[PDB]
This record gives C-alpha cells, sequence and structure tokens, in this order.
C-alpha cells in the first residue's frame, strides 16, 4: 500500500537490534523485509539517513539502500540515477563520523552504483579529486575503493561476463591513480594504525583484482612498509592483520612469475626477513601473529610452486621457502600446520604429475621432517579416557593428516617410513600417546605398503599381537584399525591367521572396540576367503549373536559380509546348509517384530548384505529364499505405507533374487501379485525397479512374458495417473527413473511382447514428454529407454524375428519418430545442461542406423522450426550430423551447436 | 585453507590459464577451498558445498573461459568420480 509510518519502522528496528526475545525479532524482520522488497523502501531509507535518530536507523536505511541498490537497480528511471548518486554521496558525507558499519554499507552502495551506472564514467578519477584534498573525507574515499574491486566479483550482483571485463580493464586504467592516492597517505611522519590499515586493505584490495602493475609495485615504498611494520615487534594484531592480509594479496596478483619477476624477487626477499619476527611471536604466546606468518609463508609457497617444483634450490626454487614451513610445523598448535596442508598436497600432486623422478631425491628429506612433524601433532593427550574421537575437532584433524600423508608418502617410500615409526617404539620407554600417534601414522600407510620386504611387515603384525589387553584403550582401538589395514601380510603368511583372528576376537568381545574390530575382521574375511572355512564355526557363531557385542549398523552388516564372503568359498554341500542358519538368525528377529517400537531395517539389511555376498559357482541359495520369502511378504505387507522400510524390504528382495536367478520360480507370481496389489494404494516407484529386476531376471523365459507384461500394465495405470497430475514429471522423478529402467529391461529381454502391447503408446508418450524434464537420473533413465527402443530396429538381425521387430520400430518411427526429434533438439538447446547432450545424441544416433533419409528430413524440419541463428548454422550443423560415421560426431556437432542458444 | 569431497575436473582450459583464473571462472558457482591446473590444459576444482559443486556442472560446463592473457576457450566441466543423486530422497540402484 501506501509509504508505513515513521514511528512503526522505528519500532520494528529497535526490536530486531535489542528486543532478545526469538519469536517478536523474527516478526519485526519479515515486516522489514517486505519494507526493503517494497518500492518504499528508498524513499524510507532515505529519510531515515536525513534524519539520523540513531546507528540503528541509519543502520538499517544504509543497508536497505545497499540491498535495493544491488538488486532491484532496474526499476529506475534513467534520470533518477544522478539523483541517487547524489543522494549517496551526501549520506555518507554528513554520516561519515557516525559509526563505520553504516559507511561501509553506505560506500558498497555507492559501489554498486557506479559499477551499474554507465552514465557514471570515470568513477574513481571522480570520487578522488573530489574527496581526497578533504582530509575528514578520506577515511570514507578509501572505504569506497576498498569495496568497490571487492564487488566486482559480487556474487549478489552477477555482472554479466562481458561487461565484467570492460569493468576490470576500466578499473585498471585509473589504478595509478589510486596508488598515487594511496602513496600520498602514508607519505607522512609517524601515520598511526588506523590510516595503515585503510592503506592496506585498498592495496590489497586492488592487488586481488589484478590491475595494478608488478613492475612499478616493485619499487614502490608500500611494500617497503608493509614487511617494515610486519618486522616490528610492537605492532598490534589488528594492523598486522591487515599488513598480512596485503602481503598474500600481492602474491596472489602474481599469476605467472616470470611475467611478474621484479615483483616476485621483492616479495621472496621480503618474506624471508620476518623468520625473526616470527619467533618473537612464537616467544610470547601471540598466536594471532604466527597464523598470519604461516599464512605469509604458506601463501609465499604457493606464488612460488612452480619454480620449487621446476628448478628446486636454484633461484626463485630456494627451498628455504619449505624450511619456513617446517619451522611451522614444529608449532606446538595444530591450527598453525594445517594452514599449510593444501600446498603440501599440490607441491606432491604437481611432483607427481610431472614424472621427472631424476629432482624427487632432493625433496625426501622434507617430507620426512614434515612427516615427524604430523607424527607428534597426532599425539593424543597423556589425561585422554576413551578411544580416539574422528567426530571432534581434533580428530577432525587427524583424518587431514591422516590423507595428507597418504599422498605424500610416495616420496618417502612408504616401507622405508612404515619400518622406521615401528623401530622408534622400543625405544625410550613411550608414553601410550606416543605409541598411538605412531600406529596411527602407521594405519594410513600400511596399506600402500609394498610386500616385497616381507621381514620388516611381518615382524611389524607380530608386534601388535602381542600387546597386552593392559594397554591403553585407545593404544588398543589404532592397534586393532593397523591390523585391519594389514589383511595382505595375513594372506601371505597364513600361520598368522589364527593369532589375528584371536586378538580381533578379544577386541570384539570389549564394548568400545567392537566396530574397529568387526571392521578389521571384514577385512581379514574379504582378502583371506581362500583359506578360511576352519574358523568360519566363530564367524557363524558371532553371528548367531551379533546384537549382543553393541555395534554399529554399517560394523554389523561389514560383519556379516565377511562371514558370506568365506561361506560362498565352502564346499558347495555345507553352503545350503550354513546359508539357512547365517539368515534364521534375521528371519527370526523379523518374525518377533511382527509379533512386537517396530523397524525391521536392520534385519532387512543383514539379509541382503548375505545374499548380496553369498554367491558361490555352479544352486544352494534358492533353498533359502523360500525360507525367506513369507516373512518378508508379511513385513513388506505391515509396513505397506512406510517409503523408507518398503525400499529397504525391496532392496533386499532385488539382491535375493540376483542371487537366485532363474531358479526360485516360486516367488515370482506371489510376490508380483502383493506388489501389484500394494502399488495400487502406494505408489512406491521401487515395486517398478523390482519389477525391472524380475524383468531382468526371468524376462527371456517365455513362460514368464505373460505375466511379466501383465505386472508392467497392472503397474502402468498406477503410474500414469501419478505422471498426470500438475508438476507430474517434475514431482515424482523418482516414478519416472524407475518407470523407465522397467521399460529399458521390457525392451531388450522381450521387445516384441512390448511394442505389440497397447501400454508401450503411453510409455513412449510419456518418454518423449520426459525429455525435457530437468532431473539428471530420471533423464539418464528416459534417454536409455529410447536409444535402446529404436535400436531395436536395427539390433541382431542374425535371429529370425528381425523383421517383425523392424516393422514394430518403423511404425513408431513413422507416428512419433518427427515428434521425438523435434522434441530432443527443444531439450538440447533450451532446457537441460550440457551433460544431457551425450544421451540426445546417442539416441539421435540410432534413429539414423533405422533410416537416415528420413531422418535427414526429420532433423531439417525440426532446425526449420527454431524461435540469433544464421540459416548457415543451421545448415552446417544438419550437415555435421547427418554426415556423422560414429556417434561421438553427433555429441560434438550438439556440444558446440548449443552453445549459440 | 581446507579441502572437500564436492570435486570437478575442468578441461580444455588453455594453456596460459592459471589456477587463478580457473578459481575467477568457478566462484561464479560458490566457494572453491581448493584449485589446482596442470600442465595439458586440465584442472581440478572442490567446492564447500556440494550444491556449489552442481551448479557448476550444471551452468558453468561448456562456457567460455578467458585467461588472465586474453586466451579464450571453451570448458568442459564434470564431477569428479561417481555422480551425486539428483534431487529427491536417496534410492539404492544399480548403474553404469
Amino acid at each position: 500500500g501506501a509509504k508505513p509510518t515513521l514511528q512503526l519502522v522505528y519500532q520494528a528496528v529497535q526490536a530486531l537490534y535489542h528486543d532478545p526475545d526469538p519469536s517478536g525479532k523474527e516478526r519485526a524482520s519479515f515486516w522489514l523485509g517486505e519494507l526493503q522488497r517494497s518500492v518504499h523502501a528508498w524513499e524510507i531509507s532515505d529519510q531515515l539517513l536525513q534524519i539520523r535518530q540513531d546507528v540503528e536507523s541509519c543502520y538499517f536505511a544504509a543497508q536497505t539502500m545497499k540491498m535495493k541498490i544491488q538488486t532491484s537497480f532496474y526499476e529506475l528511471p534513467t534520470d533518477s540515477h544522478a539523483s541517487l548518486r547524489d543522494s549517496l554521496l551526501t549520506h555518507i558525507q554528513n554520516l561519515k563520523d557516525l559509526s563505520p558499519v553504516i559507511v561501509t554499507q553506505l560506500a558498497l552502495a555507492i559501489a554498486d552504483l557506479a559499477l551499474q551506472m554507465p552514465s557514471w564514467k570515470g568513477c574513481v578519477q571522480t570520487l578522488v579529486e573530489k574527496y581526497s584534498n578533504d582530509v575528514t573525507s578520506l577515511p570514507f574515499l578509501l572505504e569506497i575503493l576498498t569495496v568497490l574491486p571487492e564487488e566486482v566479483h559480487s556474487r549478489s550482483l552477477r555482472i554479466g561476463a562481458n561487461r565484467r571485463t570492460e569493468i576490470i580493464e576500466d578499473l585498471a586504467f585509473y589504478s595509478s591513480t589510486v596508488v598515487s592516492l594511496l602513496m600520498t597517505c602514508v607519505e607522512k611522519a609517524g601515520t598511526d594504525e588506523k590510516m595503515l590499515m585503510k592503506v592496506f586493505r585498498c592495496l590489497g584490495s586492488w592487488f586481488n583484482l589484478g590491475v595494478l602493475d608488478s613492475n612499478f609495485m616493485a619499487n614502490n615504498k608500500l611494500l617497503a612498509l608493509l614487511f617494515e611494520v610486519l618486522q616490528q615487534d610492537k605492532t598490534s594484531s589488528n594492523l598486522h592483520e591487515a599488513a598480512s592480509d596485503c602481503v598474500c594479496s600481492a602474491l596472489y596478483a602474481i599469476e605467472n612469475v616470470e611475467t611478474n619477476l621484479p615483483l616476485a624477487m621483492q616479495l621472496f626477499q621480503g618474506v624471508l626477513t620476518l623468520e625473526t619476527a616470527y619467533h618473537m611471536a612464537v616467544a610470547r604466546e601471540d598466536l594471532d601473529k604466527v597464523l598470519n606468518y604461516c599464512r605469509i609463508f604458506t601463501e609465499l609457497c604457493e606464488t612460488f610452486l612452480e619454480k620449487i617444483v621446476c628448478t628446486p634450490g636454484q633461484g626463485l626454487g630456494d627451498l628455504r621457502t619449505l624450511e619456513l614451513l617446517l619451522i611451522c610445523a614444529g608449532h606446538p598448535q595444530y591450527e598453525v600446520v594445517e594452514i599449510s596442508f593444501n600446498f603440501w598436497y599440490r607441491l606432491g600432486e604437481h611432483l607427481y604429475k610431472t614424472n621427472d623422478e631424476v629432482i624427487h631425491g632432493i625433496f625426501k628429506a622434507y617430507i620426512q621432517r614434515l612427516l615427524h612433524a604430523l607424527a607428534r601433532h597426532c599425539q593424543l593427550e597423556p589425561d585422554h579416557e576413551g578411544v580416539p574421537e574422528e567426530t571432534d575437532d581434533f580428530g577432525e584433524f587427524r583424518m587431514r593428516v591422516s590423507d595428507l600423508v597418504k599422498d605424500l608418502i610416495f616420496l618417502i617410500g612408504s616401507m622405508e617410513c612404515f619400518a622406521q615409526l615401528y623401530s622408534t617404539l622400543k625405544e625410550g620407554n613411550p608414553p601410550w600417546e606416543v605409541t598411538e600417534a605412531v600406529l596411527f601414522i602407521m594405519a594410513a600407510i600400511a596399506k600402500s605398503v609394498d610386500p616385497e620386504n616381507n621381514p620388516t611387515l611381518v615382524e611389524v603384525l607380530e608386534g601388535v599381537v602381542r600387546l597386552p589387553e593392559t594397554v591403553h584403550t585407545a593404544v588398543r582401538y589404532t592397534s586393532i584399525e593397523l591390523v585391519g589395514e594389514m589383511s595382505e601380510v595375513v594372506d601371505r603368511n597364513p600361520q598368522f591367521l589364527d593369532p589375528v583372528l584371536g586378538y580381533l576376537m578379544k577386541g570384539l568381545c570389549e564394548k568400545p572396540l567392537a566396530s574397529a574390530a568387526a571392521k578389521a575382521i571384514h577385512n581379514i574375511c574379504s582378502v583371506c576367503r581362500d583359506h578360511m572355512a576352519q574358523h568360519f564355526n566363530g564367524l557363524l557363531e558371532i553371528a548367531r549373536s551379533l546384537d549382543s557385542f553393541l555395534l554399529s549398523p554399517e560394523a554389523a552388516v561389514g560383519l556379516l559380509k565377511g562371514t558370506a564372503l568365506v561361506l560362498a568359498r565352502l564346499p558347495l554341500d555345507k553352503i545350503t546348509e550354513c546359508l539357512s542358519e547365517l539368515c534364521s538368525v534375521q528371519v527370526m528377529a523379523l518374525k518377533k517384530l511382527l509379533s512386537q517400537s517396530s523397524d525391521p531395517t536392520v534385519f532387512l539389511d543383514r539379509l541382503a548384505v548375505i545374499f548380496r555376498h553369498t554367491n558361490p559357482i555352479v544352486h544352494p541359495c534358492q533353498k533359502v529364499i523360500q525360507e525367506i520369502w513369507p516373512v518378508l511378504s508379511e513385513t513388506l505387507n505391515k509396513h505397506r505405507a512406510d517409503n523408507r522400510i518398503v525400499e529397504r524390504c525391496c532392496r533386499c528382495l532385488r539382491f535375493a533374487v540376483r542371487c537366485v536367478g532363474k531358479g526360485s520360480a516360486a516367488l515370482l507370481q506371489p510376490l508380483v501379485t502383493q506388489m501389484v496389489n500394494v502399488y495400487h494404494v502406494h505408489q512406491h516407484s521401487c515395486f517398478l525397479y523390482l519389477g525391472s529386476i524380475l524383468v531382468d531376471e526371468y524376462g527371456m523365459e517365455e513362460g514368464c512374458r505373460q505375466g511379466l507384461l501383465d505386472m508392467l500394465q497392472a503397474l502402468c495405470i498406477p503410474t500414469f495417473q501419478l505422471l498426470e497430475q500438475q508438476n507430474g514429471l517434475q514431482n515424482h522423478p523418482d516414478t519416472v527413473d524407475d518407470l523407465f529402467r522397467l521399460a529399458t529391461r521390457f525392451i531388450q529381454r522381450s521387445p516384441v511382447t512390448l511394442l505389440r502391447s497397447q501400454v508401450v503408446i503411453p510409455i513412449l508418450q510419456w518418454a518423449i514428454a520426459s525429455t525435457t524434464l530437468d532431473h539428471r537420473d530420471a533423464n539418464c533413465s528416459v534417454m536409455r529407454f529410447l536409444r535402446d527402443l529404436i535400436h531395436t530396429g536395427v539390433a541382431n538381425d542374425h535371429e529370425e524375428d528381425f523383421e517383425l521387430r523392424k516393422e514394430l520400430i518403423g511404425q513408431v518411427m513413422n507416428q512419433l519418430g518427427q515428434q521425438l526429434v523435434s522434441q530432443l533438439l527443444h531439450t538440447c538447446c533450451f532446457c537441460l545442461p550440457p551433460y544431457t547432450l551425450p544421451d540426445v545424441a546417442e539416441v539421435l544416433w540410432e534413429i539414423m542406423q533405422v533410416d537416415r533419409p528420413t531422418f535427414c528430413r526429420w532433423l531439417e524440419n525440426s532446425l526449420k522450426g527454431l524461435p540469433t541463428v544464421t540459416h548457415k548454422q543451421l545448415t552446417d550443423f544438419h550437415k555435421q550430423v547427418t554426415s556423422a560415421e560414429e556417434c561421438k560426431q553427433v555429441c560434438w556437432a550438439l556440444r558446440d551447436f548449443t552453445r549459440l542458444f | 585453507s581446507r579441502r572437500s569431497e564436492n570435486r570437478v575436473v575442468v578441461s580444455g582450459l588453455p594453456p596460459s590459464g592459471s589456477w587463478q583464473d580457473l578459481k575467477d571462472h568457478m566462484r561464479e558457482a560458490g566457494d572453491v577451498c581448493y584449485a589446482d591446473v596442470y600442465r595439458d590444459g586440465t584442472g581440478v576444482v572442490e567446492f564447500v558445498r556440494k550444491e556449489d559443486m552442481t551448479y557448476a556442472v550444471r551452468k558453468l560446463d561448456n562456457t567460455k573461459f578467458r585467461s588472465h592473457e586474453g586466451e579464450t576457450a571453451y570448458i568442459r566441466v564434470k564431477v569428479d568420480g561417481p555422480r551425486s543423486p539428483s534431487y529427491g530422497r536417496s534410492r539404492s540402484r544399480s548403474r553404469s
């Protein structure tokens, strides 16, 4: 309506900034929000700034002015532009000594305005020669000059790619005038930090834009001044942060060291001079200062990464760079060294990529120095009570250390390192926390260690198993993880199998160690299944009472997975016997739940993993499937309304079926019936998917083909109803996805059954409508169906029924062929992201194999009907596609062509 | 600094393209926590948030890339490794 009363806006403002209650503060916000969204926002903000009651309301007004300029600039008549600029400049003038938080918002507003006002050319020049001589203007002029380059990359402004480029070079033109201005500011005797911080922040900001001249900056007092305050112990924390950030900006602005070598040299020498100040900062407990130094150092190595790699030791590659990091790495506070982790990754990645290991020897000592530094950083506190927690802040750090070590270990040698870490573990009467940390880094690399030097490897394992239970919980835990990583050494030295198992079994029987043990057991079962028939008695006995060990669901599943992996290696005769026992504990638990909070998920997941990995070669499993089905059907039927449980139910059944195959035909019809009846009231799309599995497994057997077609036709009726709704495709992408995975299984197992059917006509129709659905999973499923369908009129001409299939597709192609091609071309140019192009091209490709001359006409018609693009471009695209000899070429043609739109 | 499993590989980069040019192009999608370019006009970008990676794959793929020297090329942007599930709740489904 009309503009709100000022008393009302003043009321809402005071709430938002002083009312402790959450419910009210939210309410004021929405009203102020609607005020900001409204047309009155301009006028209200302007009034609030003229009235300038207090800091709160001027801040709200300045912010609102800024927001309306960076979102709603379009709804301003051209004539208004000059006047709004005059307002903001009068406002920032009048309110400059009110609050800095208000000056920034207004500064931001003015910057957003200048970037959007091409009628305001040369704004940097305008602003400086208008305010530079007034000494009280300088703080906000610098502030505008600081936020202006930052706003060029504003996600809130999102300036076009071309307009952005014009902006940047326009700014590049005036970068001298601001540097000149910036020089004059410091060009005084005994200048305070407050002015210095503005100068550095501004300089850094123009550096980040990449428009400052390297050569002019190399010999300039500002740089010397940067390192000067960075050397002086007396400098405050805030001046420090400003100075540091500007140095990192200077470095960052160097993109190619060669083109900016004068500046490069100036910065290199500059930062090396800071090591004394680092040590002084660490002498005090000035952690803020040391973090700044480590960033400057890390940024330096990032800047000169190419030179450290290409020509190490020499000149620009002076390895004192890396030493500065190793100094930082030695710091007792782990927040210091993690600053440098990304550089180390990038360094290792680059050495690995350019495979010239002639040079690599020089780096080894540096990496092993780093590794020892990280090894001590991984040490837990001696008063640590439990297992090492991964979830907490420090446990997160260890994992980043663990990952960094895996990626750098090739520069030292995994074996060399593994043995050396273990050696040190008897010298010096080590406290539990020094042992754990060494065991931890050992676990990180234990997989990559070569099993050639077996003696040093197999004796480490022997050392870990003889550790008593008396040792600290966290030491038992990490040693369990190390053993788990050493399954290949248990595989090559089978005598150690029983001791390792016995050791892991002990850990399993202790509650806080179970999951780590169960995981390690799973590893052993997976790698050493070839010869573990003896131990199966124990694994089954664990399974018989799995929920007693207080396991995580994952560790539990992994355990049962392990025992099923070795069951598959057992003699075929005992498999069918033990499998039924393996499943019976699950079936019993499920049976209790039917008479029982009841959530059968875990036993469904445990049954599923057993089937999934009980895969022998021949079948014993289909004998067990009969035992499973009745309890699953009731379980399914009890929770038929709950999608999450049904989905896990169908996942279980998916793997039970995949395990058997063409056997277990006793389940098909009773399952199909239940699926269709349930789907009728609850459209779980996983019945479609489960259906696709039955079709994948039983589609060739012509005895089942009728029942399967009936299933499809029954399932499609509630399916089409679903997709018929408003936004029906967008709202049920799972249904589209699973429907066309189903359709695909039909069209590749028994195509003619589907094509001669009546339901194929709606399926094809939905496919054509689905080609424009912006959902990656669903769209892959659709394009795949179209491709496989059309390919049926070409594929396997060796078999008899080829000519029938040929005719059926020709009909479909006759009826729909021209509409598909128009749809496919539409989705590529307007609807979907470029990653769909290879999927479209494959469908288009199959259409050419079926009838290229007709297709040349179809495509010509499609290119004809298009709503900027020259006729020549349509022609040579048509030329590119139809003359393609490989499918790849159509994709390239679409890739290139898509760009035009 | 920090890293993530929200990673894309970029391809078709001009040889004069720097990791700063790459970061500047990919930041249109969200915050870049790790970036790198190699010798062969190829690169990686890791995003702080998965949804920002998805934007990059959807909107930055096949776009015009301009290196700091002014060299232009149309790049390829795709997820490193197995792609993320599209919107809607997770479903277990066989693939490849």
